[PDB]
């Protein structure tokens, strides 16, 4: 029952979702961070061909 | 790292407007802050604000706010500072510095404040003659 | 306005000899400063970053420590080519409103 793994890294230049921008943010915070979630759906594209 | 030459020293008129340069040159170039720094003939340093390349903006000086402008040019790989009413209050020896921020490019950046490489210092004497 | 003050308004020592220095400020700073040295005419250095470590490619004979509002710098054993003067300056606030202190100047000890 093995697992997968993924690198995931910390931005700090994003491009905000919520107009035409682009945003900043302070460095990281100092400690542990963690995180847990269970993906239910997800979001496909087709491929034109024949 | 990267090496910063900077322009030749000058003398200007008094209540005049005055541009300098500096010349950065090692490594890609946005990925490095910039900053501008004076000192009069054997006195404290007087910080004179910063600027950020990958986003291009720049904070001044609150004292010296008005009379500033830094600048930048991500073709050419230089900085400009402009100064506005030249006072003869202000000769002084002039120094552009820097520091590496990190994979700016790819959106990863740390705002670092401290100024690791360093200039010559190029020399403006404001003054009446 | 947050200002700093270097102690003392001059330090003086001899060869083999350690120098100690203290930068002071007008409130918490947490770990924003930085010493560089200058000998008279020259393109400063950096000495210490973050407050509490050492630059890279300089002798490990310099070291400082301190927080809240007193800060200091250390080196146990001068050597010929130490002579200069030593500024502290912090790169706290946001919006950024940096600023220098004053600076002190360092000759030997010696009559
Ligand atoms: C899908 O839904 C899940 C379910 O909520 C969600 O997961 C949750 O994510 C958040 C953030 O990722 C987790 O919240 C953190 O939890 C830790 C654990 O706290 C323990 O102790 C508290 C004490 O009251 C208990 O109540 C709690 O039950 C835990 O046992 C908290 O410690 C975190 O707070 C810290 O982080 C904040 C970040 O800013 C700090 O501001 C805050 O002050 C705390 O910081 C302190 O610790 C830091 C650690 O470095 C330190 O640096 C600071 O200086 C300070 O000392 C935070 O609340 C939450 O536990 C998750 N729930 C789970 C895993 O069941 C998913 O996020 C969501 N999906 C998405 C995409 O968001
Ligand atoms: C065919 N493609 C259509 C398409 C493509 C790209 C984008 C859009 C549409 C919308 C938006 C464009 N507007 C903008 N960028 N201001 C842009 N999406 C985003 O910026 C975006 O998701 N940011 C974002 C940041 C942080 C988090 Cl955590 C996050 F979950 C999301
Ligand atoms: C997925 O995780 C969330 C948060 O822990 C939990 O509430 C939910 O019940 C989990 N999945 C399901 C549908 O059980």
């Amino acid at each position: 029952n093995d697992s997968i793994t993924l690198p995931c890294r910390i931005k700090q230049i994003i491009n905000m979702w919520q107009r035409i921008g682009q945003a900043m943010y302070a460095p990281p915070i100092q400690g542990v961070i963690r995180c847990v979630s269970n993906i239910t759906g997800l979001i496909l594209t087709r491929d034109g061909g024949s | 790292e990267v090496q910063l030459v900077e322009s030749g020293a000058e003398v200007k008129k008094p209540g005049s407007s005055v541009k300098v340069s500096c010349k950065a040159s090692g490594d890609t170039f946005i990925r490095y802050s910039f900053t501008w720094v004076r000192q009069a003939p054997g006195q404290g340093l007087e910080w004179m604000g910063r600027i950020i390349t990958i986003l291009d903006v720049a904070h001044y000086a609150p004292h010296l706010q008005g009379r500033v402008t830094i600048t930048a040019d991500k073709s050419t790989s230089t900085v400009y500072l402009e100064l506005r009413n030249l006072r003869s209050d202000d000769t002084a020896v002039y120094f552009c510095a820097g520091v590496y921020e990190g994979e700016a490019d790819e959106g990863e950046y740390d705002n670092n404040g401290f100024l690791k490489h360093w200039g010559q210092g190029t020399l403006v004497t404001v003054s009446s003659a | 306005d947050i200002v700093m003050t270097q102690s003392p308004a001059t330090l003086s020592v001899s060869p083999g000899e350690r120098a100690t220095l203290s930068c002071r400020a007008s409130e918490s700073v947490s770990s924003d400063l930085a010493w560089y040295q200058q000998k008279p005419g020259q393109a400063p250095r950096l000495l210490i970053y973050g407050a509490s470590t050492r630059a890279t490619g300089v002798p490990a004979r310099f070291s400082g420590s301190g927080s809240g509002a007193e800060f200091t710098l250390t080196i146990s054993s001068l050597q010929s080519e130490d002579f200069a003067v030593y500024y502290c300056q912090q790169y706290n606030n946001w919006p950024p409103r940096y600023t220098f202190g004053q600076g002190t100047r360092l000759e030997i000890k010696r009559t």
